[PDB]
């Protein structure tokens, strides 16, 4: 019995994989190819696991996943036995997304919860957590993605149909907003950062509404640029839009049943391939 | 509702609920369709012909030399496939000829080499044209006609026979110039034409065609076979060109452009687009630009391979932006074939050392145990693989999986948690004095052998937790060693139960 899970993620060299689903637990799997052996399951939420995502492996084994109790849970493998080992729920609603940063920033984590909040969550010394908050978007915060660099940034998706790019600054010391971006007539459900460090940067960002914008900046100055992925509603309310490492290719999950793919051709325009 | 995101080795997860988990483990479909690739043994003889030399602003494999051609795929693909002429052509018009005997001047082994190159193409088409001709000769109901069909197929003595043998003799030995550039012969072909297309009251259609070839122009022309347009593989057409055509005075290149200014060739043939870019020459980026946004004819292999021929040898000239596009492409089509080592091969052909160097490191860490099987394998980290990322890599795969030597060529506290016999001690310590925290050396020094600050160390180190509690029990294990006053008592100042004892 597993009729919805809600998300799975696989880890660096994907030797284990971790999905979460409705009925709150999270199992843990060791992949081989046809055979998933499961080698855990992990129950300690009040409400559907929305999403689970792993760490750097640089941090030995863990896991914070966030789920519909309003809180966020960091796990951790001890010896073979799950234990958890941290929570950081100062959030007043469903905690929808939880994405680790680059490693290069040490262990920091993202947390977007529907309270209008979107935290950093750094883990020190003692191991103990040093939350540093911020307000995202009015009426809840669907999705936060982060940006790979070498000056960080990260990515919002709105209730109210935005999208917005935040950035770090010491005089400030809370991440100070640099740009947002509409386009949406629907809640902004997913937005994802592409890792290519190449020419341009560039942004997939589906909503309810049926769309896939994509912004594009030319560069650290130019301002972003619009890209109705096709000018045509998808058949249904899309939900997540992931990049490819190697490649650029973006991975659009409709309510459809099938998961399109889409690549950027030298038009500069996208294109399916599968 | 649906989810799913892109894998760290770059393939698809998404909702399933007809496995186990829930989930479905996608082996993403690749473009990259092309047999050989595959097979790991292409890869190494690939490797042998390659120098890498690390970059002049990092230390990252990029590559120096490539001997590779188009000449050398072929014997990983079937004589008969379209592939195989698709490359093969491709090594006639680009893979320098060699010409072993010696020249009195050098201009002269230039000319040799062009009749040479020229005389290979000819019989290539030949071999292409060969059964559409037949056929055609096949049903002709006159002979002259099969004369001209005859040279259609670049068979000048067969032509001049079946003059000679249908009693057609004068033009037989007019025919017997067909491939000599004779300018004489030209100019008085061309003259018996305007005199014929001027009065001539009649004249068969097939031996104006053949006079026509002798002119030198067949297309250029006023008599032309350009309307042979309808009735021929334009392969065919370019044949009479490239045969008769004026060889001489040409350069193959501007020759073969020369008929294609004549005719359009369909977009989407792909010998086609090698003539293309084969005759374009001064612009052969413009044209390769060009030819990427209008068909999919080269595949993004082959797009990278003739880049890096062309790059190579100094055969022609592409932008450091292009050649890496072509090679990020296609080591990325490679990676999505699960390939690492051969999409890590094919990364080092970039120009841009920063992309490289990400690239590159990206892969190796993400993918290190897979690269670590085989010599094939090994030849793979010995391209240049810096030291520093094959073992780093190899660090993390260890503190994720549950590496010392490593190590030693905060982090290094934890691996003397792990560790928490002697002689690995003391290996340990002249490692850290080979390198040269400061609190654990004094620790190890006093366990080798001040002795209140060693104490003082120690206790910081145990504050900033199993591991510090074990080394200050093995501190206070050797410390009840030593003893075995007020000196003892101002070094003093389960464990709690020790004290007491103690006390």
């Amino acid at each position: 019995h597993n009729e919805l899970i809600h998300d799975a993620v696989l880890d660096y060299y994907g030797k284990r994989l971790a999905t979460c689903s409705s009925d709150k637990t999270i199992k843990i799997f060791e992949v081989e190819g046809e055979t998933h052996k499961l080698i855990d399951t992990l129950t300690g939420h009040e409400g559907p696991v929305w999403r689970v995502d792993w760490a750097h492996p640089k941090f030995g084994t863990i896991l914070a996943s966030c789920s519909y109790d309003g809180k966020v849970l960091i796990w951790k493998e001890e010896n073979g036995r799950w234990s958890q080992i941290a929570v950081h729920a100062v959030h007043s609603a469903s905690v929808n997304s939880v994405q680790w940063a680059p490693h290069e920033y040490g262990p920091l984590l993202l947390v977007a919860s529907s309270d209008g909040k979107v935290s950093v969550v750094e883990f020190k010394e003692n191991g103990t957590t040093s939350p540093i908050i911020i307000d995202a978007h009015a009426i809840g915060v669907n999705s936060a993605s982060w940006a790979p660099a070498t000056s960080r940034k990260f990515v919002t998706g709105g209730a109210d149909n935005l999208v917005k790019i935040w950035k770090y600054n010491s005089d400030a010391q809370t991440y100070v907003l640099e740009s947002t971006l509409e386009g949406h007539s629907d809640w902004v459900r997913d937005v994802a950062w592409s890792p290519t460090v190449l020419l341009r940067s560039y942004l997939a960002s589906v909503s309810q509404d049926r769309t896939c914008i994509i912004w594009t900046q030319d560069n650290e100055q130019g301002p972003w640029k619009k890209t109705l992925l096709k000018e045509e509603k998808f058949p249904d309310v899309l939900w997540r839009a992931s990049w490819s490492l190697s490649g650029n290719v973006l991975a659009l999950s409709g309510g459809d049943n099938k998961v399109t793919l889409w690549k950027e051709n030298l038009e500069g325009k996208w294109e399916p391939a599968g | 509702y649906t989810f799913a995101k892109f894998s760290t080795g770059s393939m698809l997860l998404t909702k399933d609920i007809v496995g186990k988990s829930g989930v479905s483990i996608k082996r993403l479909p690749t473009e990259l369709q092309r047999k050989f690739l595959f097979d790991d043994v292409y890869l190494d003889k690939e490797i042998e012909k390659v120098t890498i030399e690390a970059r002049k602003s990092n230390p990252y494999p990029q590559i120096s030399e490539s001997s590779l051609l188009f000449k050398d795929a072929l014997d990983y693909m079937e004589k008969t496939s379209s592939d195989y002429n698709l490359w093969k052509l491709s090594s006639i018009l680009f893979d320098p000829v060699s010409y072993p005997y010696k020249t009195d001047n050098d201009q002269v082994k230039m000319a040799l080499l062009k009749k040479e190159r020229h005389c290979r193409l000819t019989s290539w088409i030949v071999s292409q044209i060969g059964p559409e001709i037949e056929e055609k000769i096949r049903n002709s109901s006159n002979e002259i006609e099969q004369i001209f069909l005859y040279l259609l197929l670049n068979d000048v003595v067969r032509a001049s026979k079946l003059a000679i043998e249908s009693k057609n003799g004068h033009l037989s030995v007019l025919i017997s110039y067909l491939g000599s550039n004779d300018p004489r012969i030209r100019d008085l072909a061309e003259l018996q034409l305007q005199k014929w297309s001027t009065g001539g009251c009649s004249i068969d259609k097939n031996i104006s065609k053949i006079y026509k070839l002798l002119s030198g122009s067949p297309f250029e022309g006023l008599f032309s076979l350009k309307e042979l347009e309808s009735e021929f593989s334009w392969l065919c057409l370019l044949n009479l060109t490239l045969c008769y055509g004026q060889i001489d005075e040409y350069s193959l290149e501007s020759l073969v452009q020369s008929h294609l200014d004549k005719f359009s060739l369909p977009y989407d043939d792909p010998i086609g687009v090698i003539f293309q870019l084969y005759a374009a020459n001064e612009n052969t980026e413009k044209l390769y630009k060009e030819v990427r946004q209008r068909t999919n004819a080269l595949d993004v292999q082959f797009c990278w391979y003739l880049i890096q021929t062309l790059r190579f040898n100094g055969t022609r000239v592409f932008s450091k932006e292009t050649s890496d596009e072509a090679t990020f492409a296609f080591a990325a089509q490679l990676e999505f074939a699960q390939l690492h080592g051969h999409s890590l091969f094919v990364s080092c052909f970039l120009n841009d050392d920063k992309a490289a160097e990400d690239t590159i490191k990206r892969l190796v860490m993400r993918e290190i145990t897979l690269l670590r099987a085989s010599t094939n394998d090994h030849i793979l980290n010995r391209l240049k693989i810096p030291s520093q990322l094959i073992f780093n890599a190899q660090a993390l795969k260890d503190r994720y999986e549950g590496s010392e030597v490593q190590n030693l060529l905060d982090l290094a506290e934890m691996a003397i948690v792990t560790s928490l016999v002697q002689n690995n001690e003391l290996k340990t310590l002249r490692e850290i004095l080979n390198e040269f925290v400061s609190i654990n050396v004094f620790e190890v020094y006093l366990k080798l052998v001040q002795e209140t600050i060693d104490s003082l160390i120690s206790g910081m180190k145990i504050f900033y937790v199993a591991a510090c509690c074990n080394v200050m029990s093995q501190e206070i294990v050797s410390k009840i060693l030593e003893k075995n006053k007020a000196k003892l008592l101002e070094l003093p100042l389960q464990d709690l139960m020790k004290c007491t004892y103690k006390i």
